[PDB]
């Protein structure tokens, strides 16, 4: 024969001894307060106020400014006859080239 | 259905003179 | 053994190593090694069985041969330099012979062939002395002769020690041979960074002594000398499984632990000197050491091997063993990496 | 009593507790004294007074 | 306190927040010295940010 | 601790307290030799300390509250189930025998600790040198396997070599029929199932194997059932021995210091009882081992070290 | 970042000083408080990263990975508390300690200003993961799986250590903010070739790359549920994070070094997805799906166009949420049948209708149903790789067929058909399990409303 | 490397010129970490001997914290000293050898030509 081993413990059903079980714990008061903690600090706190916080981020990575600033610059250079964008990112008067 | 723990057959491989 | 005689013999071991450390004359270096061997022989024969006597015979033969090659190197130094200062060596033949002699004293490959034997034959405390305290005096002489150490010789000894101490412990089920092949690999790690920066040599020596002392102190606390006896620890002392877990994960060089600290710093001083192949091969070879450390942690901490019935009796007796500095060494061998720039105290 | 044999650590070794607390308090007062001496020596050498 | 364990993690935030502010004054070498945001100091004001 | 190398340096020698009355005397005999009183009678005539025979709960009696624990924590075996079913499936036979060997090893360590710390001799009942006489008596009856005998011989080979023999062995000649008559007059409903061949093999390993090998290393005293009734004759025989054999002659302060350092460390004494030889009668799997260990930790006065358990009324722990 | 590291470390006394029945509720509550606190990292600018100190900063790449990481801990605590209910209280606290410590290493892995500190935390994440897999895994093969997980990562990353120390010696610093401005172009040589490989192959293993992915259908399968959640949802994405950091230093050599590996991914997502069509183990099917989805992130980082980085970080966040939910669904059926065979339990919509709806939503987000951020990342990577080469759309498009094929087969095998007769322990769905599914899926569907926060530093 | 520097005055843990340097504060984060190591040593010492880990031996845990803070304070002082000596030797050597450390012409990017590599 083989060694002295405990047999396989059977799968417990939480709904037998606690038919109102939320599945967090076998003690029903601990189980229901775990449910309240998960749902309040999971949904009432992080999801709701998180969506409110992400919804009202103060110009996330300054894109809105960048529209408004562009709405300034176009308005400067439509009237002053300038082209809307130069193909040179920097002034060619301040670039030296390798002579050849 | 429980966690596997090593049997005598696993343990005897570590009990020789060499590995 | 008489405890007074034990105290005098351990003080004579420490005295011989200190005489190697503090002396400026070569004859006093040789005298320190002779005193150290002559005093450590009864520590190996403490339990009086033929394995201890065989181990002491093998240790005597290797250390006597190394002491004779050391004195020959000293005599050739007096030939070609006319003086006796413990400093650089004034002949490459004397440099080669002294590097061979110190490699034989350390057990660096291919002179490693006595370290897994003798450590198997002797008790765990004497093996602790052999693998921690007996590495101090030859590394001190290698610290002081490094302007004359040939580079290819010390690097050949280093990589050969790292590879052979890596492939040694993969076949081992006896814990003392595991610590012996770990010793060979770590001495290769110490001497590889020697000619580049000996402060990192000293850092590797101190961290290795801390980790080895932690592992031997855990082995003496649990009274286990094999892997399969170390596997009974969780049913007796569950905290000791956590301690051997974190210490063996430290000894493999896994961050964020302190045993990652030396080898990383060794690489940090070898890529400065434009050696890129050599610390890469050394780091990849250290994975073998980490593999058999992981084997020991699987057998001890991360699984539960079956114990026997008589273990239920040992539940009723707490450990009356003097586990000296085991919390201190266990903390220092694991949680010291955030204090990595402390190494400047060794400069 | 509870135990059949009186344990060695059943009562505190008051000599060892006294040596422990005295050694620790001595190390703290010597540490604070050494730190005050070091900051005073630093300010005296570099002139911050 | 009957519920002293629910102030380990919030105070560990607050203290941690404090250390972040405590580090900002250690990185304040270019305060009002950047070429973009340098300006004359407003009355009854000693630093531009804290 | 209390005793260590420092006390041996500071003058606590053990040959100073070693007197002529300091004799470790083992009384041996069959299952109803009546020796259980005889040993006690020797202890009340030579002034020695009597240790009763080691059972399942000897270690329970020496540790904690001194009361017997439940059998799943100590033993995991039963003498009565061995008497009912000696050839059982689960392997109670060698598991009981190995537990009794470990309990007698603990008893013999306690005996040498008392003898070497106090200078008082100890009268033992069926020491570790007479435990195999049940083992072979099981194996000759087919109750255990050859592998169980090999496990016993390995554990005995690495444990009994660290000790000394007793000074005096007291053996009691009782034949098998008188043993059976005393069992039937005892009234134990499980002990009456003990066969004749088992008691005969006990007596055969007594007279053929135990007493000849103990005739060298110590001085055996053998008595019948009726001449062991008169205690004073046995006491006069012990008092007029000329102790000239065994390794008790070459025991100085250093060797007995090493022996006292051995026998006061019980985990060092009990180190090699649980050697990793995976024999199915003694091997316990990890889930049962973990379950019984965590239940043993929940017992009062057993969770921490002894002077540190608040629930049984330990004080000053914050200064310990 | 020290307003997050200190509460994560104060989670250790919060789990070791708690009452024996309160050690799940307290850790769930305070980890959800830390996850609500994580939203302060959304102070991102269009030009400058949110630069805290010499040690920590957080751009718009690390910020969503941090928010996902700090969100994943309460979900792992809810997932792993049922099957560890019969566990010893000390090992239960040790499991919670390993999860907290892994979160602690991850949050300062993604905020490492300096790359060798990134390496120390990046390889520090191995040890709690290794201990969780090889200690609380269910089957025999957790030990071998932990070996493969450890030794692929270390064999890839110990050349990364030498490469990073070489950059520290050559450039002078391994600060990422310094190396934005002191980066030199890496010329063509064999030395710079193995420089590239040593900087890249560690992250190739962690993504995983096809051919090097052999640790993952063992490490993700043999792990417990919290281990599988953190391995799929975060620990694969360390590789994408590290590649997006380290390909700054590997130009213009990447422009001709990426050619084999792109092939290994463009073929690998065809192979592993096809492997998902024949997987009998449902958890292995989810594992090979994770390989198939991270192949696109490897391709997008190696072609290094802006649309590819936006799509790759959106795919990383989206796959973290989706794969974590799929592993949790597979656990929700493993806790009822005690097997991982997919053909065993069938017809589960007849018995568990709302849980079948959670399976439906997780399968639709797995197959990149628009307008999910799964599809936003998938689509943007496909746009950038059409710009890379016009033929890749075939390997993309056929993948988007096969990705549908196993995503619904998983829905049809488990949830639809005739229910298995002999299996009668199919309990009704707990409130905990549906809470776990909803806390995975509702942030994933809310991120479709405002996806610009998960599109990286070059939105 | 610096073995000739600390050879005119051997076996000095902290020399006299080390006192020219500011000592670490008692609220040093490194010193707080070493005090944390002392607390961990106390907890491991109670765990290995089967004591109540937080309760038993508050005097012993306090001596662990005190001893590690005490040793680590001097270790941090010597650490800061040796890094200051490293920088002092570096700066004295650069000042004494100007020919080995020339002042580089820092050119702005209008003259500096870098090869452009398009990613497409
Ligand atoms: C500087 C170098 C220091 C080198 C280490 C020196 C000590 C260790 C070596 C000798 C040894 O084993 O001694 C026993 C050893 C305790 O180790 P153990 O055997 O594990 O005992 C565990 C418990 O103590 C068991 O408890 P117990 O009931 O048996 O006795 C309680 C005991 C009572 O103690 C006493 O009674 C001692 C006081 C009287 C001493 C004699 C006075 C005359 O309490 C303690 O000793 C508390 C532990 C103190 C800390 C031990 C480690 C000290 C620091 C080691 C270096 C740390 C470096 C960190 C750096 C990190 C960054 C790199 O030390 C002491 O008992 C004395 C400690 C004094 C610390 C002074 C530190 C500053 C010195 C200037
Ligand atoms: C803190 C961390 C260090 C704690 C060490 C001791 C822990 C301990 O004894 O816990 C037991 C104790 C509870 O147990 P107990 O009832 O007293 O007695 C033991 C039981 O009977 C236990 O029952 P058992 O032993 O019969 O059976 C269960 C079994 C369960 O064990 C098993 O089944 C075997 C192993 C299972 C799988 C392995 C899991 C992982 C374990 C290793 C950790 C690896 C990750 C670490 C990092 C990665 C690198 C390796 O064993 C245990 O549970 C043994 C007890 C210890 C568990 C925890 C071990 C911690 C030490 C290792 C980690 C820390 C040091 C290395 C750090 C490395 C770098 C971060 O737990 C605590 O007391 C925890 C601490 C709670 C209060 C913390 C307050 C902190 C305040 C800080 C500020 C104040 C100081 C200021 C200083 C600065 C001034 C300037
Ligand atoms: C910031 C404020 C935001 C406010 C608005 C929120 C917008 C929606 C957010 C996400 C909503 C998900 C929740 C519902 C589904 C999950 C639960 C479930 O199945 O419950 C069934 C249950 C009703 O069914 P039952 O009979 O009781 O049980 C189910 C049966 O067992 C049998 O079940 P069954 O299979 O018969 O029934 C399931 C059925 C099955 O139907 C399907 O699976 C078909 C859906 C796919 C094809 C059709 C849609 C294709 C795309 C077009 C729509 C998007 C673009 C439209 C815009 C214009 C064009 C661009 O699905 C539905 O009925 C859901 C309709 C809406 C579907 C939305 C798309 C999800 C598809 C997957 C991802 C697609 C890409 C991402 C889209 C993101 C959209 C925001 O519903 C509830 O109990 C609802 C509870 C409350 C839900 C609150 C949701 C938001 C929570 C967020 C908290 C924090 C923010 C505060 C806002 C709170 C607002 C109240
Ligand atoms: C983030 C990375 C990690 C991932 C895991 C995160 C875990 C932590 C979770 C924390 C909480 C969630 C954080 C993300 C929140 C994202 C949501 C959010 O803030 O959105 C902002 C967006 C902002 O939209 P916006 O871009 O227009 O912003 C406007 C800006 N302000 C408000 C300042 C002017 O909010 C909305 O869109 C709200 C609109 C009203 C409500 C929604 C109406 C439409 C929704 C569908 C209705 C039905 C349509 C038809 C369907 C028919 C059936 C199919
Ligand atoms: C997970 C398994 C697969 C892992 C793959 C890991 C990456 C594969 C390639 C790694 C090569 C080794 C590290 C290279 C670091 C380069 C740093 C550097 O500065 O390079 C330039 C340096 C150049 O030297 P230098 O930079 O000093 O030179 C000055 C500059 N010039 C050239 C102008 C003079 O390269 C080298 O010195 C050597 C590079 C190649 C090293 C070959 C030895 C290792 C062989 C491959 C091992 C791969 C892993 C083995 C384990 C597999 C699993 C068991
Ligand atoms: C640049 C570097 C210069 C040098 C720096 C300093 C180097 C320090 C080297 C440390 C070497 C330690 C060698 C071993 C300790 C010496 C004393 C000894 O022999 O202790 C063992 C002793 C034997 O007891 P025994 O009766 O034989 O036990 C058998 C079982 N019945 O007792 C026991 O067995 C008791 C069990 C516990 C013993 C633990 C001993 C730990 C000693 C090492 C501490 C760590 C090292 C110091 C700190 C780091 C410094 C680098
Ligand atoms: C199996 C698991 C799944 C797979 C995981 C990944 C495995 C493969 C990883 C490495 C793949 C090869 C490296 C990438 C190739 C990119 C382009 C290249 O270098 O081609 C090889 C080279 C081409 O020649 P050329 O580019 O001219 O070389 C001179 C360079 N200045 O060719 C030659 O010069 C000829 C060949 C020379 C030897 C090459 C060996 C070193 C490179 C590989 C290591
Ligand atoms: C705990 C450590 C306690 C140390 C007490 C003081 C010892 C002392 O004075 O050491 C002097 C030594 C520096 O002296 P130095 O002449 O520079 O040594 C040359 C080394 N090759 O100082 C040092 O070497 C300091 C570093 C010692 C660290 C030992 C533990 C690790
Ligand atoms: N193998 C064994 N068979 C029977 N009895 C045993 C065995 N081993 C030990 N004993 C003990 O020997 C006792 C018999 O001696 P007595 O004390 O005279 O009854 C029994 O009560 C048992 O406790």
């Amino acid at each position: 024969l083989r060694w002295q081993e405990d047999p396989e413990p059977e799968d417990e059903n939480l709904y037998e001894k606690n038919p109102d079980s939320h599945g967090y714990d076998k003690d029903p008061a601990v189980d229901v307060w775990n449910m309240r903690v998960v749902f309040f600090f999971g949904f009432s706190i992080v999801l709701v106020l998180g969506s409110t916080f992400v919804a009202y981020l103060p110009d996330y990575r300054m894109q809105e400014w960048a529209r408004r600033e562009a709405e300034r610059l176009v308005k400067y250079r439509e009237a002053h006859g300038l082209p809307l964008m130069e193909s040179n990112c920097f002034d060619p008067s301040k670039i030296q080239l390798p002579e050849d | 259905a429980r966690q596997w723990q090593p049997d005598v057959e696993w343990a005897e491989q570590y009990g020789g003179a060499v590995m | 053994m008489n405890p007074i005689i034990l105290i005098i013999i351990l003080m004579t071991v420490m005295l011989g190593t200190i005489i190697v450390m503090i002396s400026t004359h070569w004859l006093l270096i040789w005298i320190g090694f002779e005193m150290n061997m002559l005093a450590i022989i009864p520590i190996m024969m403490k339990k009086h069985n033929p394995r201890a006597t065989e181990a002491s015979t093998k240790y005597f033969l290797t250390q006597s041969t190394a002491s004779m090659l050391l004195m020959m190197a000293i005599i050739i130094n007096l030939m070609f330099s006319g003086q006796w200062t413990v400093m650089k060596l004034f002949n490459p033949m004397a440099s080669m012979l002294m590097t061979m002699a110190l490699a034989m004293k350390l057990g660096m490959a291919p002179f490693h062939f006595w370290v897994p034997e003798v450590t198997q034959g002797i008790p765990l405390s004497s093996g602790l002395i052999l693998l921690t305290w007996q590495k101090l005096a030859p590394m001190s002489v290698l610290y002081q002769i490094l302007p004359s150490i040939n580079l290819d010789l010390i690097l050949t000894l280093s990589i050969l020690s790292i590879t052979i101490g890596g492939w040694g412990g993969l076949n081992q089920t006896q814990l003392r041979k595991i610590m012996a092949y770990s010793s060979i690999a770590h001495m290769g790690w110490m001497t590889a960074v020697l000619l580049y920066n000996p402060t990192m040599t000293l850092l590797n020596l101190i961290i290795y002594i801390i980790m080895t002392s932690t592992m031997f102190t855990l082995f003496m606390a649990n009274s286990t000398t094999t892997t399969l006896s170390l596997s009974h620890t969780w049913n007796k002392a569950p905290i000791m499984t956590i301690l051997v877990l974190i210490t063996l994960l430290s000894m493999g060089g896994l961050p964020p632990l302190s045993g990652f600290m030396p080898k990383w710093m060794i690489i940090q001083e070898m890529t400065k000197n434009d050696s890129i192949i050599l610390p890469t091969l050394m780091a990849i070879t250290a994975l073998l050491n980490l593999y058999f450390y992981m084997r020991l942690t699987y057998s001890t901490a991360l699984t539960m091997f079956p114990s026997t019935n008589n273990m239920k009796m040992k539940w009723q007796f707490p450990t009356t063993k003097r586990m000296t500095l085991l919390p201190t060494m266990t903390v220092l061998s694991t949680m010291l990496l955030p204090l990595t720039p402390i190494l400047s105290i060794l400069e | 009593k509870f135990y059949i044999q009186e344990p060695p650590h059943g009562s505190p070794n008051w000599l060892k507790v006294g040596l422990t607390l005295g050694t620790s308090a001595f190390l703290w007062i010597y540490l604070i004294k050494q730190h005050n001496e070091d900051v005073l020596e630093y300010k005296r050498r570099n002139g911050l007074e | 306190r009957d519920h002293w364990i629910h102030v380990l993690v919030p105070v560990g935030f607050v203290f941690g927040y404090y250390l972040d502010r405590k580090n900002d004054e250690k990185l304040a070498a270019f305060r009002n010295k950047s070429l973009l945001y340098k300006r004359e100091l407003k009355p009854q004001e000693e630093v531009t940010w804290k | 601790l209390q005793y260590g190398p420092l006390a041996y340096i500071l003058g606590e020698k053990t040959t100073k307290k070693m007197t002529e009355n300091s004799k470790l005397i083992t009384v041996d005999g069959n299952i109803c030799s009546g020796k259980s009183k005889l040993a006690k009678e020797v202890a009340e005539k030579l002034g020695l300390k009597h240790f009763p025979e080691a059972g399942i709960h000897y270690a329970d009696s020496t540790t904690g509250d001194g009361k017997p624990l439940p059998v799943r924590f100590s033993g995991n075996c039963s003498l009565e189930k061995f008497y009912d079913d000696p050839k059982s499936n689960d392997g109670n036979s060698y598991r009981l025998q190995a537990w009794l060997y470990a309990s007698r090893l603990l008893q013999y360590a306690d005996a040498l600790e008392h003898l070497l710390s106090t200078g008082q001799g100890v009268v033992l009942e069926r020491s570790i040198y007479s435990d195999f006489v049940f083992l072979e008596a099981m194996y000759r009856q087919g109750f255990i396997r050859k592998q169980c005998v090999d496990h016993y011989n390995q554990v005995k080979k690495v444990t009994v070599c660290e000790y000394l023999p007793p000074h005096v062995v007291i053996y009691v000649d009782v034949p098998v029929s008188e043993v059976q008559s005393r069992i039937q007059k005892k009234g134990n409903p499980h002990e009456m199932k003990i066969t004749s061949a088992y008691l005969q093999d006990i007596e055969n390993v007594y007279k053929g194997t135990f007493l000849p090998e103990m005739s060298e290393k110590c001085e055996v005293l053998q008595y019948s059932a009726w001449e062991a009734e008169d205690a004073e004759k046995v006491v006069e025989d012990i008092q007029y021995l000329k102790y000239d054999k065994g390794p008790w002659l070459d025991q100085d302060d250093r060797k007995l210091h090493n022996l006292r350092m051995l026998v006061q460390d019980k985990l060092e004494v009990l180190n090699y009882t649980s050697i990793p030889v995976f024999l199915p009668e003694v091997t316990i799997g990890a889930h049962q081992s973990d379950r019984v260990f965590q239940e043993f930790t929940e017992l009062p006065g057993r969770k921490y070290r002894a002077g540190y358990n608040e629930d049984v009324g330990d004080k000053w722990i914050w200064l310990k | 970042m020290l307003k997050y590291i200190i509460p994560t470390m104060m989670l250790m006394p919060l789990t070791w000083l708690s009452k024996n029945s309160m050690i799940w509720i307290n850790t769930t509550l305070h980890s959800l408080l830390i996850s609500l606190t994580s939203l302060l990292l959304l102070n991102q600018f269009g030009d400058n990263s949110l630069n805290f100190s010499l040690t920590f900063f957080s751009d718009s790449l690390s910020t969503p990975l941090l928010i996902l990481t700090m969100w994943l801990l309460p979900l792992m605590l809810m997932a792993s508390q049922h099957h560890l209910s019969k566990e010893n209280l000390a090992r239960k606290k040790l499991f919670i300690s390993m999860l907290i410590l892994l979160q602690l290493f991850l949050i300062m892995t993604f905020t490492a200003t300096e790359l060798i500190f990134f390496y120390i935390m990046f390889e520090a994440t191995l040890v709690p993961t290794l201990i969780i897999i090889t200690r609380w895994g269910n089957q025999t093969e957790r030990l071998n799986a932990g070996l493969y997980f450890l030794f692929y990562t270390l064999a890839g990353s110990l050349p990364l250590l030498v490469a990073l120390i070489y950059i520290q010696n050559t450039m002078g610093s391994l600060n990422f903010l310094i190396l934005q401005y002191w980066v030199q172009p890496m010329p063509n040589s064999w030395s710079n070739t193995f420089m590239w490989l040593a900087c890249m192959m560690a992250f190739m293993v962690k993504m995983p790359l096809y051919g090097l992915h052999l640790w993952l259908p063992k490490a993700h399968v043999e792990a417990p549920i919290a281990g599988s959640m953190v391995l799929a949802a975060i620990l694969l994405k360390l590789g994408g994070y590290g590649m997006m950091r380290i390909t700054l230093l590997l130009n213009p050599i990447t422009d001709f070094m990426a050619y084999p590996f792109i092939m290994l991914s463009l073929w690998g997502m065809i192979m592993t997805s096809s492997i998902c069509l024949r997987q009998t183990d449902l958890k292995s099917l989810i594992a090979y799906s994770s390989v198939s989805h991270m192949a696109l992130v490897i391709v997008a980082i190696l072609i290094q166009t802006p649309w590819s980085y936006m799509g790759a970080t959106a795919l990383m966040i989206a796959h973290g949420l989706t794969s974590s939910m799929l592993f949790c669904l597979a656990n929700s059926n493993y806790e009822r049948v005690h097997s991982r065979t997919m053909i065993l339990a069938r017809g589960l919509q007849t018995l568990l209708p709302l849980m079948a709806a959670w399976w439906l939503l997780a399968s639709l987000t797995n197959l990149a149903l628009p307008p999910s951020i799964n599809l936003i990342g998938e689509l943007f990577v496909v746009m950038s790789t059409f710009s890379w080469s016009n033929i890749t759309i075939i390997l993309m498009g056929l993948n988007m067929v096969i990705t549908a094929l196993y995503s619904l087969y998983m829905l049809i095998t488990t949830q639809r058909g005739k229910h298995t007769h002999h299996i009668n322990n199919i309990l009704p769905s707990f409130t905990r399990e549906n809470a776990l599914m909803s806390l995975h899926m509702l942030p994933l569907l809310l991120l479709s409303l405002n996806p610009k926060i998960i599109l990286g530093p070059l939105y | 490397m610096m073995t000739g520097r600390q050879a005119r005055a051997p076996l000095q843990f902290l020399p006299d010129e080390a006192r020219s340097l500011p000592p670490p504060k008692l609220t040093d984060p490194r010193l707080a970490y070493i005090g944390f190591l002392g607390y961990c040593s106390g907890l491991i010492d109670n765990a290995i001997r089967r004591r109540p880990v937080l309760s038993a031996g508050l005097h012993r845990q306090f001596l662990y914290i005190t001893s590690f803070v005490f040793v680590g304070y001097y270790l941090l002082k010597r650490q800061d000293y040796m890094y200051a000596v490293r920088d002092h030797d570096m700066f004295s050597y650069i000042k004494s050898h100007p020919e080995d450390f020339p002042e580089k012409d820092k050119k702005t990017y209008r003259e500096v030509f870098e090869e452009f590599h398009p990613v497409r």
